[PDB]
């Protein structure tokens, strides 16, 4: 829909950044349930549980069928692959889900919701109005424009008695602008930890001499450089996403976003009644100056009682005509 | 649009539905895989170490691996995901049965249009400022229609039972899904001890097994059990809400102390139950309909146009 | 000459948004700034892309002679691999 | 990677040198299988085996670069604008 | 709409009949006596459709 306005460039910016980490998700749980395996070979010579590594050059044979080496290849990738290496992708779905769903709580959660959609309905209506163009240009009206126009000043106020009273909505985008940072805080800690646990070589001890003949295995895992590749621009872009989100905390809290004043548009446009507003209103409209300051020139002619009372002078000039 | 009769209860469990149809397809799609069991006889016939020939073809490994998945591996292991799938369907069908019966329609869509218009209505905050010519004839025509709204919906009590039938439904599935998934997640393991009688076509009788992704189902399986039991959290709350307090009965006593009408009556039944769930989504709604329900406001209204 | 008056008044507050959307654009060069930072990106990033691609393009070869010194595991130290 | 051992060797380099008779590594599957993932991973040039996704790196950034304006909202809400008023 | 009520009701009965008879003959252990014992050098083997 039309929520566009309502989204700053750092939240189109972290959508597009889960977008990506979704597509990391996909791709990395696309090759680990498809193609991720270990490929292990016995160690022919052990020094306690150690592989000791010691005419022509003939190949080592292990009598091992192939079937002993399958089951060898999952055990030690059971057993001895880390955790990380092996659930990285699923991780990073959560996270990217995590993330999407803080991002756009506030858009389902039925009380900031009925709000966000009231405030964008009436301010696109507002600056698709005629009046404000009228009023801004600041006796010719159209009739079915003036009870628009008065209607409009009426929802205006509704909306102004509906909403000004509550912050629900501006304590719901702090708090999953906190959750948001919090997160990223902690997964860059265990991501950057157990990341130099994804390794190519994995020396596994898993004692299935009974079923093989060996103790002591060397192992391949295959997508392990790759999976060290895309964790690592995973870690690119929660960084990003955390930096973006620690500037939206900033955004919050270098100055009081629970109050909004109209001073500049008073000191230009002549309509200086307009007032000062608060709470969910203030929050509002800072999230709308953040998308075009025009959209807030626009409404705010609609808050005044001056404009009010030119419009009911007009309005009252038009339909009370001299013939009649 | 039935969103404004979707509370966050509803709309969590919806989601919470969709991330269990997820996971159930995702785990149908790990069953797709046709490795699925890897079996080794048992006893089979600085240190040199040798391996142990098993003298098995490839065909006979095939045929023991699946004699011991058929014959060894637990249900549960193998057809978890489809569980999955057949709880996640029924949940999400009796999710909407409130919604999507014939007669509950039809009254949800009234409710809610009459509702509409009256938050559209000018009359509405002429009547706040009337406390504290065509609209009035546009006003007149919506007091009608809230009489016949009052008329037409009060008398029965089919929202209220038909949510409260789907809300236990949804809880007592949710506790034999928990009781059952908690009582066969044990069974998802990575080494299974497989004894089929096979001596015959193979030579041995005794096999050790590994299901190799007995630890993604035993970790999606216990996805499922944490999402299923946030489900349940949530159902839980839902029938808190719907018997904690009666939602048979709405009483309008806040307007009576807010708005100075006090003509305005108590409104029962499926009205009652309707205005908790618009005061769930928005509790403006109700106080604005509360100043069209009384009838010396329509009285104050005719005097008005009279005058007018 | 002949006017609709929804055209006329149209028409004249047209050309007061187009007086408005003047004065509110005309002060700032955000839009062409970007154009040109876009630009510049794009044509740095091809000088890259182009240099380092044609560098390395030449270690594209199916042959590849791999000595991985794996003698312990396989017994072999050089193998001769093909890169289909 | 198909790589198969060089039997005759010289210091770390293969030596390369009636009826034909095939050469017998006495090499398992499984040998052939580690020996490949080894020699892919440490001898094949990183560009061969990562072109593909530095070429959808770089499609995604210039894609990025060409869209930006059109989605950054300073300059996207000013575009949308003078479209509007443009067409109108 | 009769017809076609008609013929999704008969159709439906035929369905379960034959879908009921033959659903036993899905079995897991199979016995097959193809007699390729030219080819394989047996006569009788032991499948099993997973
Ligand atoms: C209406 C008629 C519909 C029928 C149309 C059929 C469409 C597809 C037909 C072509 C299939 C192409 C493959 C044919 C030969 C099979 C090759 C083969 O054996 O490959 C193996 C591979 C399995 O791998 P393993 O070796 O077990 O891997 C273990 C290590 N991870 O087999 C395959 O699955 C073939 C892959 C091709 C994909 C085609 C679709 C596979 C089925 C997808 C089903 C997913 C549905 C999930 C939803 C169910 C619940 C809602
Ligand atoms: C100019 C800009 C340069 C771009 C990047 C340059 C990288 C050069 C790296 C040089 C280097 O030393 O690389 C080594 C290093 C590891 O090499 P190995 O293969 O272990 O070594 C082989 C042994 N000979 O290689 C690299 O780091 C190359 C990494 C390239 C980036 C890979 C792409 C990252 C993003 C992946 C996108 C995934 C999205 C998936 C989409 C999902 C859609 C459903
Ligand atoms: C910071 C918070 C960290 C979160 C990660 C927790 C990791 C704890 C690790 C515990 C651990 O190592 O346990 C082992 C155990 C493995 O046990 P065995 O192989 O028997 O042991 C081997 C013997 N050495 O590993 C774990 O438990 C790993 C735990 C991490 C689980 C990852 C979560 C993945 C969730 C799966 C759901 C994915 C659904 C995807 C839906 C797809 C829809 C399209
Ligand atoms: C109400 C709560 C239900 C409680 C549990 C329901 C299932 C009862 C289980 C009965 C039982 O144990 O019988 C076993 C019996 C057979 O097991 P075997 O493998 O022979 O057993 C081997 C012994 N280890 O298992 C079952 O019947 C499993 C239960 C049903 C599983 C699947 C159910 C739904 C099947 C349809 C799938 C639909 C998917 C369609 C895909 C669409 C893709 C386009």
């Amino acid at each position: 829909p039309a929520y566009r306005i309502l989204k700053p460039w750092w939240d189109v910016f972290t959508d597009y950044i889960s977008i990506v980490m979704l597509m990391i998700a996909v791709f990395g749980g696309t090759l680990q349930v498809t193609q991720d395996k270990m490929i292990c070979l016995p160690c022919k010579w052990v020094t306690k549980d150690s592989c000791n590594d010691s005419t022509g050059p003939t190949g080592i044979k292990y009598d091992l069928d192939r079937h002993q080496y399958n089951y060898v290849d999952a055990v030690c990738y059971e057993n001895r692959l880390h955790w990380f290496a092996k659930y990285f992708p699923y991780l990073v779905l959560l996270h990217t889900l995590i993330f999407l769903a803080c991002s756009n709580f506030w858009f389902k959660f039925p009380r900031t919701s009925s709000k966000l959609e009231h405030f964008v309905s009436i301010l696109l209506k507002c600056f698709d109005s005629p009046w404000t163009t009228r009023a801004l240009s600041e006796g010719v009206l159209d009739k079915k424009e003036g009870e628009q126009a008065k209607a409009l000043f009426e929802k205006v106020k509704k909306f102004r008695t509906h909403v000004e009273e509550g912050d629900i909505v501006y304590r719901l985008y702090m708090r999953q602008t906190i959750i948001k940072v919090i997160k990223f805080a902690l997964i860059i800690c265990y991501t950057v930890y157990y990341v130099h646990n994804i390794k190519f070589d994995v020396d596994c001890t898993v004692d299935i001499e009974s079923l093989t003949g060996y103790r002591t295995y060397r192992c391949a895992h295959p997508l392990a450089t790759l999976f060290k590749i895309l964790a690592s621009f995973y870690i690119s872009l929660v960084i990003f996403y955390g930096l973006i989100c620690m500037y939206t905390l900033w955004w919050m809290l270098r100055r009081s976003l629970k109050k909004y004043s109209f001073e500049s548009i008073r000191e230009e446009s002549s309509y200086s009644d307009i007032p000062d507003v608060k709470n969910d209103f203030a929050f509002m409209l800072h999230l709308i100056d953040q998308y075009d300051p025009l959209y807030s020139k626009r409404f705010a002619v609609f808050l005044s009682e001056v404009s009010e009372n030119k419009l009911r002078q007009l309005n009252l000039n038009n339909e009370w005509t001299l013939d009649k | 649009a039935f969103r404004v009769l979707k509370p966050w209860w509803d709309v969590f469990t919806d989601y919470l539905s969709v991330a269990m149809l997820m996971i159930g397809v995702f785990g149908c799609t790990l069953q797709v895989m046709q490795d699925k069991i890897i079996c080794l006889p048992k006893r089979v016939q600085t240190v040199e170490m040798k391996g142990l020939k098993t003298d098995l073809d490839l065909q006979q490994y095939s045929f023991i691996n699946q004699m011991c998945y058929e014959r060894a591996l637990h249900w549960y292991a193998k057809y978890f995901p489809y569980l999955v799938l057949i709880h996640t369907l029924v949940f999400m069908l009796c999710s909407n049965f409130w919604f999507k019966f014939p007669g509950s329609s039809s009254k949800i869509e009234h409710f809610i249009s009459i509702l509409g218009k009256c938050f559209d209505s000018p009359w509405t905050t002429r009547a706040l400022s009337e406390v504290s010519k065509k609209e009035g004839e546009q006003a007149k025509a919506l007091f009608e229609k809230v009489k016949k709204f009052r008329l037409h919906v009060e008398e029965g009590d089919i929202l209220y039972a038909m949510y409260v039938r789907q809300t236990v439904l949804k809880v007592i599935k949710f506790l034999i899904i928990i009781a059952y998934n908690s009582a066969l997640v044990s069974k998802v393991q990575f080494t299974v001890d497989c004894n089929v009688d096979i001596q015959d076509m193979t030579g041995y009788k005794n096999f050790s097994c590994n299901h190799t992704m007995a630890h993604l189902f035993s970790k999606l399986s216990f996805c499922y059990l944490c999402f299923v039991s946030i489900y349940g959290l949530t159902c839980l709350y839902t029938l808190y809400w719907l018997f904690y307090r009666s939602l048979r009965e709405y009483s309008f006593e806040y307007v009576r102390q807010e708005t100075g009408i006090d003509d305005i009556p108590d409104v029962k039944n499926d009205f009652a139950f309707m205005l908790h769930m618009i005061d769930q989504y928005d509790p403006l709604y109700s106080k604005r309909f509360a100043v069209f329900l009384s009838e010396v406001s329509e009285n104050k209204l005719k005097q008005l146009n009279l005058n007018n």
